[PDB]
């Protein structure tokens, strides 16, 4: 089985990557756009896609399956600020006396769903939280830049924000958020241009 | 030579083929290819044979191998080069690539075995350690993927020749494994470097191991074996079906294919020293092998048991064929690949493992050693893999049978079959040497007191002395010396406990017989050195002051054990045996309680009530009161009740009524219910009379079977075996119903005891004493070699230099003075004892004892007086044996109670020193300047003077020239003195 | 068979074999397998002849027979083993070898191996420096 | 097998007890082995000199036609069995034979005059036209492009034929061959010449492995020595001296046609080829050298592995210079483009650690100057690829991506080569030569350490790193002499041209941060050679200004900076200021420089 590991003691955290065709080499540099086959150096097994059960599965078995890197996210980071992809924030609307959120103390989904601006101790607490998730995969941790679109994910919830035509905002699940309702973006100043 | 070399020059054909067979025939035949390998090697003949080969091979070659006897013939004469010499092997080591894309010539057609390129190749690195290690990645390659191929697609010649159309190909499969095999293992030792590549290949490619151990659905390999044993014995799946020539028993040829994949892994198993080490790429491939082979899987394999060869009926005996079943190879590689890769390191799963897996095996070899069936092919090759992979496994797991008090049976059992196997014939000596070396040090590693059925069982056997008796003596030698505490000390060994009178008696007889034997026994010198140590052992583990039953146990364990055929069922009868009235009360009672048990167990399995008694609607028990069964039902309870009572009176061990439960139970729509009775306590003779009522039992049941194998003919069920050989498992049924009918007597009350009684307390220490025993016949042994002798100087100074006493005076001078000198060096302290405690175990020899040491003394001393040379070298033995009995002599105790003639005696040893000294006086004066003077002058030297030096010592260290030295003894001292 | 048999012997092996002869195939059957090493001077017992049999159509020839002296060459292999030893060193023949004496016994020959005399003796180490030439070998020459 | 083999030396006799003819075949074996082998006798000069006399033309009478002379014949028979078209090029025990005949008779070979080298360059001269002036060239290409690319004797054979007529740069020999491989459009050529470097062999630590398990287990190999790690050593540097000698004297026109064919359908890359084999071998050689990376002291057979390997790491290194040098544009891009700097870098990794490492030792001396040679030989190549530079251009950008790339490694070469150029001047200071009072020139070594400490230009760890260095003595006593003759010598050597191409770089790359922090880190080599960095400008070839640098000696400074030529150089300007002319100017100053 493949998991997860606290320590890095031993060399069951260690894999070595090998090309998956010959165009590549020992000692070659590897290219961001590639397909690698990875060994564990504990087992000496590979990282595989099993088909066996209804479900596809991850384990380190003798079968051989590619596997292709995709960049996220690099240490360029723009020093502070300088939002980038993948980033959980605060969207505070007012003179830094409001945030956008949900109700909580209500409880239940039913009026939780909603979305409404609120100040006070909600800006420490974790229920005005908003992931910001870009629509591509590859170099999905770059800089934001306007007019990009975007999905906001509340962090607690783990639902998403969206837009329908008789109730406003509201949050959806995974299965529901289509892209065609959740999707939004930043714009320096509200003119059509 | 040059007739080949010409037929390189036409192409192949019948004549041709027959031509060059002929003429490599007349080659192998030659001397000179094996005397001068150089030479052939500088002709060239080697390349030569591979051009013929190539040649005929590429004819052909998308077609089948046209002229297979020429590539057999030439494969036969490569393989045979190569064997002659290792620069021969070196050369044809440089073939090695085209033999292995042309390996698949004939791997599939039988009787071509060590006649093909494969087999070639593989003698070219066979045994080889520059050419293992010059092996290539890219070689070894090409043997896995052939491998693969044969694991994943069928033999299209052996489907075509009508065999069932299985999905892969074990006949090749297992050819490829052996010269895997071949490559990574090499002397007797693994090649790492060839190892891990041939582990990392096979486990890239998963399909080389079968359909079994593939995962994704594949069963596992004990059900794969079984699976194949059941194709082997199930016909129109294992032949075509439309010298094996067409028959392959494709079963066989399964289960041989994982027996070598499994051989092929244990080998690559990596060191245990590596592992120790930490090599961190030894760790993985064990942790890989592991993973690939469970644990459970090689246990059911072991224990799989194979088919006994049978006597029938006019004396014919009928083994199975062994390339058609289950061999005990198969279960050789299994053990191997055990012993490398998981290893045995905890003393439960080594417990398990013989009874599951070892001791079924172990006992079916000692059942076959009938003369008849000792030959067969089964007896021989089961005791090939016993002396070749289990025992030595024992011989190295053998610190592991410390803590094993609570699995005595299965040990002893173990012992027991290991000893009639070595008993059995037709071994040969590495076999007996390798059974030997397990028996010993497993004996050496159990429990002192716990071998006493072994120790028994020799008792019977080892005095015959034949050319067999060296292990058990041997075994004997090592037990006494190591565990002499455990007999000796009263207290005992420590926390092992102490002896229980029974292995002093046994130990006694044993002595007793072996000393017998030996002395009656024609002198050789192996068997006198062998016998000797044992002989000392015993007398030493033997209490000094032992009190010899004079009453035997009644009925001993002599009457299961029988000459030469060592098992003789031999129940009591039970016809002058007469039921006392008293007991039919118990008969009922017991017969109540067993039916309305049974009744209860009925119920729980479940079964159709019993409202009729109808047969076909099995409605039979009909679970009615026993007081409402009929007389004749009654009689199956009654009758097992009854044959026990008959037998416990036959034993002599009374049955009282006690009275309180006596009258107790005299005052004293259906319901089954009845007593929970396990819970109940017996004490150590109520468990020893059940264990040896349920042996009896037992005893009945195998006479039983026994009459019922002779009137089929033949046979040997697999549980006809002696009590104590028998296991616990196939003892519990015998052992519960002991325990039940005991039970039920304690719960009744009815006292048991052992009845008849000791005849007389035996107070004569003084004459049953085991020293008082062996001392007599010391003193007696020690008088004929003294008339012998005196008979050698009437006779040899005439004419007798030849004496006809020779092995009389051999056994004197072998045995019995080292024993005397042993004896009396170990239990020094035990005859000097006296009113005083030099010793605190309590010793205190009897003043008879003593005596009876002071004449053995003067004896000895008459015995050596003058007659040094006659002995030879002896003479140090006889001078050693002095000096001992002198330093152990009790000579105040003995001159306050002793006998006159003994007093004399040693009064007249001490006079005849004094003669003897004055003697060599006279011979050293007046003849300084100028024989019986060089005798007496070094007899003197060498005999006289340590003896009297010794007993001078010890009797100054003990006060004892107060008690002794007085009047005549002191004028003989004042004599010695000038 | 690899160059360790001598001339003679082979030789001896071979008039021996053809006492039978017959084209290497005939009279030389399982029935004279037993017969013809009789004849040469040394006795088969059963251990003998289950070892000619135990790797063996069905007929042997001389390259099979010769290799079956192979593994019998394994016998008669204890004293002559030895016997070069005792004619070389040990002439007070205790088997005690002297201080000095195995200072020389191990000076290296050519090939100048390390670490394995220092394994020897914290393997296994005498005492009474005094280390037994007789215990020394057997436990190679086992 | 332990057992085995003492069993054996035990049961084993002298010839005493061998049976005579046993003895006398081992003797045999042994005479040819050692004495008949060994013995050698030179005929090749006078055979071939007498195959090639004419033969008698007055007898001959024919005076229309000059006929083919034996050696002639020989060399067409060859050329044509070669220009058969075949499967395979089969062995030719002939073709071996005389090739390697005609090889020594053009080698046929304490500082000698100059009319003795040129005498030996006119004979070697002639020797070579014996051959090439009858078809040893063309002969020498078709059997080359025959073999198809498989290695073998033959192509060794023809490699070694090729070197011997190709010594010395032969332009004769280089004019045939191009001007046969052009006028045949030989692709088959370029084919077996790409096939040959992709089959030759590298260092093999499997191998290497198993003969050292092998040699452990106690047989020694009763064949010849393992060649098995680096298989053809002898081959590989054959091909790439005949590479390299193809385009000797900056031939610039084969040095194109090896990079592309013009005329041919294909086209094969040889360059390209070249810096593959090169990474090939680099990466052979870091296995190798991290194989001893943990342990303490290298064996012999290491030892020669490691050079057996430099060797042909130089030898490829010498062949992309010549490559590159004249300059050869085409040639630089390419290789600028290729995979060389990763085997700079690799190789730049080896060179920090090794230096370290065997210079701690006493016993790597002679490998040490090996490794040191190979690094200056890559130092060389480096700068023929900065030869012909332009300001901000793509190989120095290149390079100093490489040096930022491998920082380490080269601030560790440069603080060993700061420690071993600042042993010479503590050497040379009277404070050492106080120490040592006599000028018997040896010094023990806490009086070398205290002296060492004296000076306070070396730290505690520099100090601790030279004593280390310093060989252990029975009298605690070293040579400085010999000292400094083994550490600082190959600095001011290798330390130069590295310090040449830092300021090729700088001046080349005048605005770059990476490069002058590269610099600052090399900032005390620099200042220990600038006196002997000499700079100037020329109208190069290219028709642009170019910056050339070279080494001035400090004997050479100090006679120019002597009063006597100050005077002259003086007067010199003051006559052509005066009294010269602006259009004889640069030959009064050449005149007075040959002078001077």
């Amino acid at each position: 089985d493949v998991g997860l590991q606290e320590d890095t003691t031993g060399e069951a955290c260690w894999w070595t990557i090998h090309p998956a065709s010959k165009q590549r080499s020992e000692g070659e540099k590897v290219r961001v756009g590639d397909d690698l086959i990875l060994v564990s150096v504990s087992s000496e097994r590979y990282l595989h896609l099993s088909y066996g059960n209804g479900s596809l599965h991850v384990d380190a078995a003798f079968q051989q399956t590619l596997w292709s890197v995709a960049p996220i996210s690099s240490g360029s980071e723009a020093a502070q600020g300088y939002l980038i992809g993948g980033d959980v924030l605060r969207l505070l609307h007012g003179h830094m006396d409001e945030c956008l959120t949900v109700p909580s103390g209500e409880h239940g989904e039913e009026q939780r769903r909603t979305v409404h601006y609120e100040g006070g101790a909600v800006s420490v607490h974790a229920r005005s939280l908003w992931r910001l998730e870009t629509l591509r995969v590859a170099w999905s941790g770059s800089h934001i830049r306007w007019g990009q679109p975007f999905r906001l994910r509340h962090v607690t919830t783990g639902k998403y924000l969206s837009l329908m035509e008789d109730k406003n905002l509201l949050l959806m699940d995974k299965e529901k958020a289509d892209v065609k309702s959740t999707a939004f973006t930043f714009r320096s100043s509200k003119e059509k241009l | 030579l040059g007739q080949i070399r010409s037929l390189l020059s036409v192409r192949m054909g019948k004549e041709e083929e027959k031509l060059m067979i002929r003429g490599l025939g007349d080659i192998m035949n030659n001397k000179v290819f094996y005397q001068h390998p150089n030479l052939m090697r500088a002709l060239g003949m080697h390349e030569t044979v591979m051009e013929v080969m190539v040649n005929v091979l590429g004819g052909g070659e998308s077609k089948e191998i046209t002229f297979p006897k020429m590539v057999a013939n030439c494969c036969r004469f490569l393989c045979y080069f190569c064997r002659i010499s290792r620069q021969n092997q070196k050369a044809m080591f440089d073939h090695l690539s085209y033999l292995l894309e042309n390996s698949s010539v004939g791997l599939a057609s039988p009787a071509m075995r060590g006649s093909t390129p494969l087999d070639v190749a593989a003698a070219s690195v066979m045994d080889n350690n520059e050419l293992a290690l010059a092996l290539r990645e890219p070689d070894l390659e090409k043997v896995v993927r052939y491998l693969a191929g044969c694991g994943l697609q069928s033999c299209q010649m052996l489907v075509s020749k009508g065999y069932p159309d299985i999905g892969w190909n074990p006949v090749e499969g297992e050819r490829y494994l052996d010269f895997l095999r071949f490559a990574v293992f090499c002397n007797g030792e693994s090649v790492e470097e060839n190892a891990n590549v041939v582990v990392r290949l096979l486990i890239r490619r998963p399909e080389c191991f079968g359909p079994a151990l593939r995962g994704e659905g594949g069963n596992g390999l004990l059900a794969a074996m079984e699976e194949a044993i059941k194709i082997a014995e199930d016909p129109s799946r294992d032949g075509p079906s439309p010298e094996e020539d067409d028959t392959i028993h494709m079963g066989n040829a399964i289960m041989t294919f994982y027996s070598a994949l499994i051989d092929l892994l244990g080998r690559c198993a990596p060191e245990m020293h590596l592992i120790h080490a930490g090599k961190g790429e030894a760790i993985r491939i064990r942790s890989i092998l592991r993973s690939l082979i469970p644990l459970g899987d090689l246990v059911g394999v072991i224990s799989i048991a194979f088919q006994m060869p049978t006597i029938a009926k006019d004396g014919n005996v009928v083994e199975p064929d062994m390339s058609a079943g289950f061999c005990p190879d198969h279960k050789a590689a299994m053990v191997l690949f055990l012993d490398s890769v998981y290893g045995i390191e905890v003393q439960d799963f080594l417990l398990h493992l013989l009874e599951v897996g070892f001791l079924p095996d172990l006992r079916a070899a000692a059942s076959l050693d009938t003369a008849a069936l000792s030959a067969t092919d089964m007896a021989l090759a089961l005791n090939r893999y016993l002396c070749t992979a289990v025992l030595p496994l024992l011989t190295r797991c053998a610190p592991l049978f410390a803590g094993t008090e609570h699995h005595a049976s299965l040990i002893d059992s173990l012992l027991h079959t290991v000893y009639r196997l070595s008993k059995g014939c037709s071994l040969t000596k590495a076999q007996r040497d390798s059974i030997e070396v397990c028996l010993l040090s497993i004996c050496g590693q159990l429990r002192p007191s716990m071998m006493q059925h072994l120790l028994r069982r020799l008792v019977f056997d080892v005095p015959l002395l034949n050319e067999h008796a060296k292990m058990p003596l041997k075994l004997l030698t090592n037990h006494y010396e190591r565990c002499w505490k455990y007999y000796c000390l009263p207290g005992g060994w420590g926390n092992f406990g102490a002896a229980s009178e029974e292995e002093l008696h046994l130990s006694r007889k044993l002595f007793w017989g072996i000393f017998d034997a030996l002395s009656q026994k024609k002198y050789e010198q192996e068997l006198f050195k062998l016998a000797l140590p044992c002989l000392s052992a015993v007398a030493g583990a033997l209490p000094p002051d032992y009190m010899e039953s004079n009453y035997v146990s009644m009925m001993e364990k002599q009457s299961s054990m029988d000459s030469e055929g060592n098992f003789n069922p031999q129940p009591v009868d039970t016809s002058n045996i007469t039921i006392p009235e008293k007991l039919e009360y118990f008969i009922n009672k017991y017969a109540e309680h067993s039916h309305d048990k049974w009744s209860m167990d009925k119920l729980a399995n479940g079964w159709i009530y019993g409202e009729i008694y109808s047969d076909s609607s099995k409605v039979q028990p009909l679970m009615k009161p026993y007081k409402l069964l009929s007389e004749k039902e009654k009689e199956i309870y009654r009758w097992p009740i009854k044959e026990s009572l008959k037998t416990m009176l036959a034993w002599g061990w009374r049955i009282e009524r006690t009275r309180e439960g006596d009258s107790m139970a005299l005052y004293n729509g259906y319901s089954p219910r009845a007593i929970d009775m396990s819970n109940v306590t017996l004490s150590r003779d109520l468990h020893a009379m059940a264990e040896m009522m349920a042996e009896n039992y037992h005893n009945i049941w195998a006479k039983k079977k026994k009459m019922e194998l002779e009137s089929k003919g033949g046979g040997n069920h697999p549980l006809l075996v002696p009590y104590d050989t028998l296991t616990a498992k196939e003892k519990a049924k015998d052992r519960e119903k002991a325990q039940d009918i005991l039970k039920f007597l304690q719960i009744n009350g009815y006292a048991v005891s052992r009845g008849f009684k000791d005849l007389e307390l035996d107070t004569p220490s003084i004459e049953k004493r085991f020293a008082y025993s062996f001392l007599q016949q010391l003193i007696r042994y020690v008088d004929e070699a003294h008339q012998y002798i005196l008979e050698f100087d009437g006779g040899s100074r005439g004419k007798g230099e030849h004496f006809p006493y020779e092995q009389e005076i051999k056994f004197f001078a072998k045995v019995v003075l080292p024993l005397i000198d042993q004896y009396f060096k170990n239990h020094r302290l035990y005859f000097l004892s006296a009113a005083s405690r030099p010793l605190c175990s309590g010793g205190h020899a009897s003043n008879k004892e003593k005596e009876m040491v002071t004449s053995l003394f003067c004896k000895l001393g008459v015995l050596v007086r003058h007659r040094i040379s006659l002995f030879g070298n002896d003479a140090t033995s006889i001078v050693n044996c002095l000096h001992i009995l002198g330093q152990t002599l009790d000579a105040r105790t003995v001159m306050k109670t002793g006998l006159e003639s003994v007093k004399s005696a040693l009064r007249a040893f001490l006079d005849n020193a004094a003669e003897d000294l004055e003697k060599t006086m006279e011979n050293l004066k007046q003849g300084q300047f100028t024989k019986g003077v060089t005798q007496i002058i070094n007899y003197t030297t060498v005999a006289l003077l340590p003896m009297l030096s010794s007993l001078f010592e010890h009797i100054g260290q003990h006060q004892f020239g107060e008690d002794l030295i007085l009047e005549d003894v002191q004028v003989s001292c004042y004599r010695i003195l000038t | 068979m690899a160059d360790q048999l001598t001339e003679e012997q082979i030789a001896e092996f071979k008039e021996a074999f053809s006492l039978f002869d017959k084209d290497g195939d005939g009279t030389i059957t399982t029935k004279e397998l037993g017969t013809v090493m009789r004849s040469l001077g040394q006795n088969p017992t059963e251990a003998e002849l289950q070892d000619m049999i135990n790797e063996v159509n069905g007929t042997i020839d001389f390259p099979e027979f010769l290799t079956m002296m192979a593994r019998k060459m394994k016998d008669t292999d204890s004293e002559e083993e030895i016997r070069e030893a005792f004619r070389v060193f040990d002439k007070d023949g205790n088997g005690y070898i002297s201080a000095a004496e195995l200072r020389h016994v191990m000076t290296n020959l050519g090939e100048k191996l390390t670490d394995e005399e220092v394994d020897e003796m914290i393997r296994e180490a005498d005492i009474d420096g005094q280390v037994n030439y007789e215990e020394f070998v057997q436990m190679m020459t086992a | 097998q332990r057992k085995r083999a003492v069993v054996a030396c035990f049961r084993m006799a002298p010839l005493y007890n061998l049976p005579r003819h046993r003895a006398v075949n081992l003797f045999l074996q042994g005479y040819e082995k050692s004495w008949i082998e060994t013995e050698e006798h030179y005929f090749e000069d006078k055979l071939i000199e007498d195959l090639a006399k004419p033969g008698a033309e007055p007898p001959e009478e024919d005076e229309g036609t000059k006929r083919v002379d034996p050696l002639h014949q020989l060399i067409l028979l060859f050329s044509r069995t070669a220009l058969t078209e075949k499967c395979k090029l089969e062995e030719d025990f002939l073709y071996m034979a005389y090739a390697d005949i005609m090889a020594k008779s053009c080698h046929d070979e304490e500082v000698k005059s100059f009319e003795e080298k040129e005498m030996e360059k006119q004979k070697l001269l002639y020797q070579q036209a014996r051959l090439h002036d009858r078809g040893a060239a063309e002969m020498v290409l078709q059997t080359i492009s025959a073999s198809k690319g498989e290695t073998g004797p033959m192509v060794a054979a023809t490699l070694k034929l090729g070197i011997a007529i190709l010594n010395g740069g032969n332009s004769t020999v280089q004019q045939k061959m191009l001007d046969y491989l052009k006028e045949k459009k030989d692709v088959g050529f370029f084919q077996s010449l790409a096939g040959l470097m992709q089959s030759c062999s590298v260092l093999d630590l499997n191998a290497f492995e198993r003969q050292n398990k092998a040699e452990g287990l106690g047989m020694v190999t009763e064949e010849g020595s393992g060649e098995k790690v680096l298989q053809d050593d002898e081959f590989t540097c054959d091909l790439f001296r005949f590479l390299q000698l193809l385009c000797e004297g900056h031939n610039s026109d084969f040095q194109n046609y090896l990079r592309t064919q013009t005329g041919n359908n294909t086209t094969v890359n040889i360059i390209i080829s070249t810096v593959d084999y090169l990474l090939r071998v680099q990466e052979s050689i870091s296995d190798f050298y991290w194989y001893y990376s943990g342990k303490d002291v290298i064996d012999e057979q290491g030892q020669r592995n490691f050079s057996k390997a430099i060797q042909v790491a130089k030898q490829v290194f010498n062949t992309l210079t010549e490559y590159i040098q004249g300059p050869c544009t085409g040639n630089q891009q390419s290789l600028a483009h290729s995979r060389l700097w990763d085997a700079v870098v690799g190789f730049l990794h080896v060179f920090a650690h090794m230096q370290m490492k065997l210079s701690q030792d006493s016993s790597q001396i002679e490998l040490l100057k090996e490794l040191m040679d190979l690094q200056k030989d890559m130092v060389v190549m480096l700068l023929s690829m900065l030869e012909g530079n332009v300001v901000n251009g793509t190989i120095g950008k290149q390079m100093v991506d490489m040096l930022v790339e491998s920082s380490n490694n080269v601030e560790m070469i440069l603080k060993f080569f700061d420690m071993f150029l600042k042993l010479k001047d503590l050497t040379s200071s009277d404070t050492f030569k106080e120490y040592d009072p006599d000028g018997k020139g040896v010094i023990s070594k806490r009086d070398f350490h205290k002296a060492m400490e004296s000076h306070k230009h070396y730290t505690q760890s520099e100090t601790e790193f030279l004593l280390s260095c310093a060989e252990t003595d029975e009298n605690e006593t070293l040579d400085y002499e010999e000292f400094v003759k083994r550490f600082h010598e190959p600095a001011k050597d290798i330390g130069f041209n590295v310090a040449v191409l830092l300021t090729n770089l700088s001046e080349h790359m005048p605005n770059d941060t990476r490069l002058q922090t590269f610099l600052e880190l090399a900032e005390s080599v620099l200042n220990y050679f600038q006196p002997f960095l000499g700079r100037i400008e020329i109208m190069g070839s290219a028709k642009r200004i170019e910056r050339v640098y070279f080494e001035i000696s400090e004997s050479s400074r100090t006679q120019w900076e002597k009063p006597q030529v100050k005077e002259s150089k003086r007067q010199f300007i003051f006559d052509v200021v005066n009294e010269g002319g602006e259009k004889e100017k640069m030959e009064l100053f050449v005149n007075f420089c040959e002078d001077t």
